[PDB]
C-alpha cells in the first residue's frame, strides 16, 4: 500500500528516507533556471557580506544592548537540555531553560522590521517558544522543520520525553515576524517564497549539537537585510554576513562601531537586488 | 464495530448520546483568515465545539495550517488536553520529491501540514513509539490529510472505539465512528449507541 510509516514499523527506515533530492546541489541539477535563481541570489549575499565578526560573550550575564546596530534577522540557538536528555551526552556548557530563554531582551536589538528564527527542539519548546516571541515582540509567521533521516543506521530511537507518544524525529526552528511586512510590494526588504519551510538530512553523528547549517540559506534567501545576528553560535558556525555571539567562542574580533560602519553610509543596510533576480524570483 | 457514520453539523449535534472514546481525531475547517472556496466555522464556534465530552482518558488529534497553528493550541487546552506530539505530513509528488516552487506560503513555501498530538487523563493499553512523527505521502484525490494516521493511531490504541469530526465518506474505518456534513445518512451499529440515540432523538 506504499505505507512508509508500515514500513518503518518493519525496517526501522524512517518515512522521511524515501524523499528524493533533498540535497542543497541535487534539489535543482535537472532545473537549471531554479538553479539559477539560487545561484545568483547567493552571488548577491556573498558580494554584500561583510566579513565574518564574532563574540565570546556569557549571554546570561550579558548586557545584549551592547550589540550594535539594530538586526534585521536574528538567529537564536540556545543550548537546551532536552539536546543532551534525548542524546545522552553530558553538556560541557550552561543548558538553558525556557525561563532563562524568556528573560533575554531580543527586542532591545531586533531592527521595527525584522525576523527571528529561534530553534525550539521537539517538545515543551514548540509551546514555550511561542511565549518567547510574544514577549519579544513577534508573531510566529512559519515553522521550519528539521526532518532527520536514518539511511546509515535504519532502527528505531527511544524519545526520552516520558510524555511523547511517538518517536521524535525532527526539530523545530520557529519563525517570527516583528513590524510590518508585505510580500507583495516589500520586495526591497524580502524574497518570499524562494525556499520551503523544510529541512532534510541524515542525523548527526553522536555528540554532535550542531544544526543545519541550511538555516542560514533561507534566512539569507529571504531577508535582504545585512545586519545578521546569530546567538549561541560557535567557532564552527563563524559565516561572512553574520556576527556570531556565544560563549564557547574561543577568541574574539567585534567592534561595534566597526560592524556599524558596514552598513552606514555609502553603504546600505539592505543587499540590494540584480535585475536578473528581481525577472527571476516568484512574485504575486 | 464495522464503520459507523452520522451526517451531522458538529455544532448542534448531542455527542453525549455517543459514549467515550480512546481517540479522537479532528481535521476543522478552520477560520485561517484569508478567501477559502470553502466555508469554516469561527473561532468561538470552534472552541465551543463539546470535545471535553467525547473522552475521559485518550488522545486527541488536531490538524492545524496557519494561525490555527496557536488558535489550535488554544483549543487543545480548552478542551482538557495537553500537548505532546507534532506529527507533520510531508507533501510529496509522484516521484517522492517535494514540491519547492510556486507561492504556497505567506513568507515561506509549505512542505507540510502539522497535526497536534493532546493526551486527556491517563490512558492505558497505548503503545508508545511505534511510528514516527513524520508521515511521507502524495497528496491524494480531494485528502485534505493522509490516509496513513489511521493506522498509525490504531498501532498506538488497537482495538478501542474512536471518533472522527468533520470526516468525509472516504475516511469511514472499522473502530470508528465519523461524524461530518457530508456523510451519507445515519448507520449506526454500537447497541449502546443506537439506543441512546432514539432516546435523544425520537423521531429520527
Amino acid at each position: 500500500h506504499n505505507d512508509y510509516c508500515q514500513h518503518f514499523v518493519d525496517t526501522g527506515h524512517r518515512p522521511q528516507n524515501f524523499i528524493r533530492d533533498v540535497g542543497l546541489a541535487d534539489r535543482f541539477e535537472e532545473y537549471p533556471k531554479l538553479r539559477e535563481l539560487i545561484r545568483l541570489k547567493d552571488e548577491l549575499i556573498a558580494k554584500s557580506n561583510t566579513p565574518p565578526m564574532y563574540l565570546q560573550a556569557d549571554i546570561e550575564a550579558f548586557d545584549i544592548r551592547e550589540l550594535t546596530p539594530k538586526f534585521d534577522v536574528i538567529l537564536l540557538e540556545p543550548p537546551l537540555e532536552e539536546y543532551y536528555r534525548e542524546t545522552g551526552i553530558t553538556a560541557n556548557e550552561k543548558c538553558w531553560t525556557w525561563d532563562d530563554i524568556m528573560k533575554l531582551e531580543i527586542d532591545e536589538i531586533a531592527a521595527p522590521r525584522s525576523f527571528i528564527f529561534l530553534w525550539c527542539g521537539s517538545g515543551e519548546g514548540l509551546d514555550l517558544g511561542r511565549v518567547c516571541l510574544r514577549k519579544w515582540g513577534y508573531r510566529r509567521c512559519e515553522d521550519i522543520c528539521w526532518i532527520k533521516t536514518n539511511k546509515n543506521n535504519p532502527g528505531k530511537t527511544k524519545t526520552l520525553d516520558p510524555k511523547a507518544v511517538f518517536q521524535r524525529t525532527k526539530e523545530h526552528c520557529l519563525m517570527g515576524i516583528k513590524g510590518t511586512v508585505k510580500p507583495s510590494t516589500d520586495g526591497d526588504f524580502i524574497h518570499a517564497n524562494v525556499d520551503i519551510d523544510l529541512i532534510i538530512t541524515e542525523e548527526p553523528e553522536i555528540g554532535n549539537i550542531e544544526k543545519p547549517v541550511e538555516i542560514f540559506h533561507i534566512i539569507e534567501h529571504f531577508c535582504l537585510g545585512r545586519r545578521r545576528l546569530h546567538l549561541f553560535g560557535r567557532d564552527s558556525t563563524i559565516r561572512p554576513g553574520w556576527l556570531t555571539v556565544g560563549p564557547t567562542l574561543t577568541n574574539s574580533n567585534y567592534n561595534a562601531e566597526t560592524y556599524a560602519s558596514y552598513f552606514s553610509a555609502p553603504n546600505s543596510y539592505l543587499t540590494g537586488c540584480t535585475e536578473e533576480i528581481e525577472r527571476l524570483r516568484p512574485k504575486s | 464495530f464495522p464503520p459507523q457514520w452520522i451526517c451531522c453539523d458538529i455544532r448542534y449535534l448531542d455527542v453525549s448520546i455517543l459514549g467515550k472514546f480512546a481517540v479522537v481525531m479532528a481535521d476543522p475547517p478552520w477560520d485561517i483568515h484569508m478567501e477559502l472556496p470553502y466555508g469554516t466555522l469561527t473561532d468561538d464556534e470552534m472552541r465551543r465545539l463539546n470535545i471535553p465530552v467525547l473522552q475521559d482518558d485518550g488522545f486527541l488529534f488536531l490538524w492545524v495550517t496557519g494561525r490555527a497553528m496557536e488558535l489550535g493550541r488554544e483549543c487543545l487546552n480548552l478542551w482538557g488536553y495537553e500537548r505532546v506530539d507534532e506529527i507533520i505530513w510531508v507533501k510529496t509528488n509522484q516521484l517522492q520529491r517535494i514540491i519547492r516552487t510556486g507561492r504556497t506560503g505567506h513568507w515561506l513555501n509549505h512542505g507540510k501540514e502539522h497535526c497536534l498530538v493532546g493526551v486527556k487523563g491517563n490512558p492505558q493499553g497505548f503503545n508508545q513509539g511505534l511510528d514516527c512523527d513524520v508521515i511521507v505521502a502524495e497528496v491524494r484525490s480531494t485528502s485534505h490529510k493522509p490516509d496513513e494516521i489511521y493506522g498509525m493511531i490504531e498501532r498506538l490504541s488497537p482495538g478501542t472505539r474512536k471518533i472522527e469530526l468533520f470526516g468525509r465518506p472516504h475516511n469511514v474505518q472499522p473502530n470508528w465512528i465519523t461524524l461530518g456534513n457530508q456523510l451519507d445518512g445515519i448507520h449506526l451499529l454500537d447497541p449502546d449507541v443506537v439506543a441512546r440515540f432514539k432516546q435523544r432523538y425520537p423521531d429520527g
